[PDB]
């Protein structure tokens, strides 16, 4: 297949994405969820992990690691300690609001994903770390989990397969760093959400020091559909090593900001002009697009004309795919103010543990706040580049990378706007 | 805004805090969610429960959470100062949280912040003199396609204009409670010019299922 | 009938401040007994 | 035995499994710059000064916390190792106060010394620095938390060795502060050793404060008599007068600590 996009409703995994049908158990069973789940559980861990490896599923959290290869790290004999699937439902990324839609509107799909993914890795129970701001969504998922316990679908003898599997919901308390997998593990254990160093990987020492896989809501929720519909079905979409469907959040300066499911290797221009109603003022009004939420570098309108929205096409476009949260910016935007507000987010959401992010993200906020006004000189652009390169690859977790990359994208594509900002500051304030 | 504590006559370790007995049963249900030997994993939900009971966290809710979980009090102070939901000062009865990150800022959340300020007569961080509203400015609330939006104590009020949020503040001053959703025509997150997808009836169970399963 | 014009998630207009915790208290009985590390805390 | 072979700058060395990169470099006599690593405390990994290149790996690893694999070549003096060290020293000195003349750590400071050895020679920092509220933890440890570089040897000492669990980090981000969060008086029997293991002048000895300076003292290696443990001590004298007392390392007695009566 050379042309991607144009995804039909028979291939949509996340039916009832929009809340237009009953999210409860009598609705979810009538849309395909909890069908033949005992037959999925009785085919063992290795069949389910083979169906995830064959489907080419990659992690929807922002890292994009291959999900079957990740989950097979737990496929190992027990050593006394329990094993825990942990669902990352924090979703603090700016632009990203899709896991809220999964939990609020398709909760039993998340519960069945917890059951199937926990059987695949031999997990005892599932701790879903939901965002604490998502209170109505948490109680929504809790009504669904009570409906799945009272139907015998989870718990003692889950789905009648002779497997014991609990599903828990742990509410966070307002920290974006608790979406990082080790910091989320630290927050379940009752501490500050501060990330761990690796090694040990969570599959060795995770939550409570047990073996643990942390996975996104979306990569967990698609796993029963990957089991039922087959891996080759899900791998028939997108490019090779970019297999499947994907929830895309288009927001910012579009006419109809929306969450939408779409095929993987869709063009970005086709996605915006088909599901969002175009950029406000037409496509000629486009300035830049942050492709995948705040941690990815922006790409200008010349790059967004022919770019494809999967992992490899955006890595070759010197940016990332991330959570696939499309922030659209028009020509009426102060782009330095937007990236400075984004760096202000990254210093107000940073746990302060290691030196490069703790000191340098605040120092990048100060340099970006001087770049907005223009109170700077053009040597400081390359100075800020070198500060961002000192933060990148030196921190404990990837909030340093995710705070250095917007600065790098802004400099790399919009150095002339910074320079003309500073020189008009100089010729009107001196 | 400070991360040290000083004992005031309304916030000291002899400020009266205690859980209600139904909240003690809720704390029992919370602590049973975590493995034995790891009772310290219930620090966040019990401290959120204490904030839900009391409205805010004095330094006796922190000491009571440290007392009923057998953890050091400094290890509860760390959690209470780390996470930005734990109100260590008494906030108003309706805690308005305007998002001003870039997906809400591009869709003009500054006009909503200005509308709430000139409606209440306060600024960012202040509390109204009758202790009904505390307006602070928060980061990404996770409702980005519904930008711009606020949060009022549990509830997301979305797709807002200045008129919508002024109507919300009107009916919160009137003792009523508003409906937590998008204040435009659409329901949750769909394209506002009709559904661009999911219009067909969904298939139901048995569709596309591979053989031998 | 098939309906697509109404929003079926109207239940969260009635959630109180203790809805999550009462659902946890209701789910307290359906669960398996937690594994123990053998000690009462890592300070025991 | 089960010793694996690692290379430190090409030099072969046989280490036990579970040996960190830092200890592997120590076994050939290279001391990696560290601020939060302490051999008697738990490993934190949160100052990033020990970042070292392993060749054929496109990322520096924290040598204090990274267990070695077989056949790694550790490059302690490579180009990107030195760039990592200079960058991390730059971030440590971004918000650090210009207090070295009025500071009791001057001349015996880790931050000064391995800034001279591994850091750059000038600043690119052009902003206003933070200033931290000072804490009060008793009549022994003078507390100037503006100098705190947030390495958490405080907290790991008082947690694991002193067994007190009353120091910690409050806040988040660059506003993260080390302290007790309340007006608490950290009075252990081993409380003066946080003056030893604080690498900076954030925790200084209040009785010793301002009276002397490390380069002018004479180190007399002597013995405690305040109990029957027999802690080996250094009696630093300056011009015929005793200035302070510091521990000596003796693994069999006092490993490198002394008590507050002794100190
Ligand atoms: C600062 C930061 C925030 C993150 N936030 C989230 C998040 O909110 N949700 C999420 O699924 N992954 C998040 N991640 C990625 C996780 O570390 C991890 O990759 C993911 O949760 C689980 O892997 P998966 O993509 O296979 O699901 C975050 C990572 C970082 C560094
Ligand atoms: S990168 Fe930033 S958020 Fe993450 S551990 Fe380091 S200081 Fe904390
Ligand atoms: S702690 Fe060290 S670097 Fe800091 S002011 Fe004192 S002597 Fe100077
Ligand atoms: S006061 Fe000293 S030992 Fe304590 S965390 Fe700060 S720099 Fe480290
Ligand atoms: S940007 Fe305001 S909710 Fe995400
Ligand atoms: S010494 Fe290894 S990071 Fe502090
Ligand atoms: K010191």
């Amino acid at each position: 297949k050379t042309s991607f996009g144009s995804l039909k409703d028979e291939d949509r995994i996340f039916t009832n994405l929009y809340g237009r049908h009953d999210w409860r158990l009598k609705g979810a069973q009538s849309r395909g969820d909890w069908y033949k789940t005992k037959e999925i559980l009785l085919k063992g861990p290795d069949w389910i992990l083979g169906e995830v490896k064959t489907s080419g599923l990659r992690g929807r959290g922002g890292a994009g690691f291959p999900t079957g290869l990740k989950w097979s790290f737990m496929n190992k004999p027990s050593d006394g300690r329990p094993k825990y699937l942990v669902v990352n439902a924090d979703e603090g990324e700016p632009g990203t609001c899709k896991d809220r839609e999964i939990i609020r509107h398709d909760p039993h799909k998340l519960v069945e994903g917890c059951l199937v993914g926990g059987r695949a890795m031999g997990a005892r129970a599932a701790y879903i770390y939901i965002r604490g701001e998502f209170y109505n969504e948490a109680s929504n998922l809790q009504v669904a989990i009570r409906e799945a316990y009272e139907a015998g679908l989870i718990g003692k003898n889950a789905c009648g397969s002779g497997y014991d599997f609990d599903v828990f919901v742990v509410r966070g308390a307002g920290a974006y760093i608790c979406g990082e997998e080790t910091a989320l593990i630290e927050s379940i254990e009752g501490k500050q959400g501060k990330p761990r160093l690796k090694p040990p990987f969570p599959a060795d020492v995770g939550v409570f020091g047990c073996p643990t896989t942390v996975a996104n809501v979306e990569t967990v929720a698609v796993s029963p559909t990957i089991c039922r519909r087959g891996g080759a079905w899900f791998a028939s979409f997108g490019r090779e090593r970019n297999s499947g469907t994907k929830l895309f959040n288009i927001s910012g300066h579009v006419n109809n900001p929306c969450t939408v499911e779409e095929e993987m290797s869709v063009p970005l221009k086709e996605l915006i002009e088909k599901h969002a109603g175009g950029v406000t003022g037409g496509w000629d009004n486009l300035l830049a697009v942050i492709p995948g939420g705040s941690s990815t570098p922006l790409i200008p309108k010349s790059v967004c004309e022919t770019v494809l929205m999967d992992f490899d096409a955006l890595i070759q476009a010197q940016t990332g795919l991330g959570t696939a949260a499309v922030i659209v910016m028009d020509r009426s935007t102060d782009i330095v103010k937007a990236i400075a507000r984004l760096i202000e987010f990254y210093k107000h959401e940073s746990c302060g543990q290691c030196t490069p992010c703790r000191e340098g993200v605040d120092w990048m906020n100060k340099v970006m706040a001087r770049f907005v006004r223009g109170d700077a000189r053009p040597a400081e652009i390359d100075s800020l580049w070198e500060i961002s390169k000192q933060i990148e690859g030196h921190t404990i977790c990837a909030l340093g990378d995710g705070a250095a990359w917007p600065v790098q994208g802004l400099i790399r594509h919009f150095r002339p706007e910074l320079e003309e900002r500073m020189q008009r500051f100089a010729q009107q304030h001196q | 805004a400070l991360f040290v504590h000083r004992d005031t006559p309304k916030n000291n370790p002899e400020t009266p805090f205690d859980f209600t007995p139904e909240n003690y049963k809720r704390i029992e249900a919370i602590v049973k969610n975590y493995p034995e030997g790891h009772k310290a994993a219930a620090v966040l939900p019990v401290l959120d429960l204490a904030q839900r009971q009391n409205g805010w966290l004095p330094i006796s809710a922190m000491n009571k959470v440290a007392e009923i979980l057998q953890v050091p009090p400094m290890r509860v102070y760390e959690v209470a100062t780390f996470y930005t939901m734990y109100n260590r000062k008494p906030v108003g009865k309706y805690h308005i949280q305007v998002c001003t990150t870039t997906p809400c800022m591009l869709r003009n959340s500054d006009s909503i912040l200005e509308a709430i300020q000139k409606k209440l007569g306060i600024k960012v961080g202040e509390t109204t003199p009758d202790k009904l509203f505390t307006l602070i400015e928060v980061e990404c609330l996770g409702a980005c396609v519904n930008a711009p939006m606020v949060q009022i104590n549990d509830n997301y009020y979305e797709d807002l204009t200045p008129k919508d949020i002024e109507e919300i503040i009107d009916e919160l001053k009137a003792g009523k409670i508003p409906k937590p959703g998008p204040r435009s025509g659409r329901f949750s997150c769909e394209p506002a010019g009709g559904l661009t997808s999911l219009t067909e009836p969904p298939k139901g169970p048995g569709f596309g299922v591979q053989a031998g399963l | 009938p098939f309906d697509n014009t109404t929003y079926k998630n109207l239940q969260h207009h009635d959630y109180s401040t203790y809805t999550f915790l009462d659902l946890n208290l209701d789910l307290s009985k359906f669960r398996m007994p937690q594994p123990s590390s053998g000690r009462e805390s890592p300070r025991h | 035995s089960n010793l694996i072979e690692v290379f430190v700058d090409g030099q072969s060395v046989m280490v036990e499994p579970g040996t960190t990169v830092l200890q592997a470099c120590e076994k050939v006599g290279m001391q990696i710059p560290r601020f939060c690593y302490h051999e008697r405390l738990s490993v934190a990994g949160n100052c990033r000064m020990c970042l070292v290149e392993i060749e054929k790996a496109p990322k520096v690893v924290a040598a204090c916390a990274m267990p070695v694999m077989k056949g790694w070549n550790i490059l302690t003096n490579s180009e990107k190792t030195k760039k990592a060290r200079e960058g991390v020293m730059e971030f440590l000195l971004a918000n650090h106060p210009l207090d070295c003349p009025i500071c009791d750590q001057g001349g015996e400071c880790d931050l000064q010394d391995q800034s001279m050895m591994f850091g750059s020679d000038r600043s690119r920092f052009l902003e206003g620095k933070r200033a931290v509220e000072d804490k009060n933890i008793g009549p022994l440890v003078k507390t100037i938390m503006t100098r705190c570089i947030q390495c958490t040897r405080c907290i790991r000492f008082a947690s694991e060795i002193a067994g007190v669990d009353d120091l910690g980090t409050t806040g988040r981000g660059n506003d993260m502060q080390v302290g007790t969060y309340i007006e608490k008086m950290f009075m252990s029997e081993l409380s003066g050793n946080i003056i030893d293991i604080c690498p900076v002048g954030a925790l200084t000895s209040k009785p010793y404060a301002f009276t002397a300076r490390p380069w002018e003292t004479r180190k007399t290696e002597s013995i405690d008599v305040m109990d029957a443990v027999g802690s080996n001590i250094v009696v630093s004298t300056r011009t015929g007068e005793v200035m302070r007392i510091l521990p000596r390392m003796h693994e069999d007695i006092n490993e490198e600590w002394i008590s507050d009566k002794t100190r």
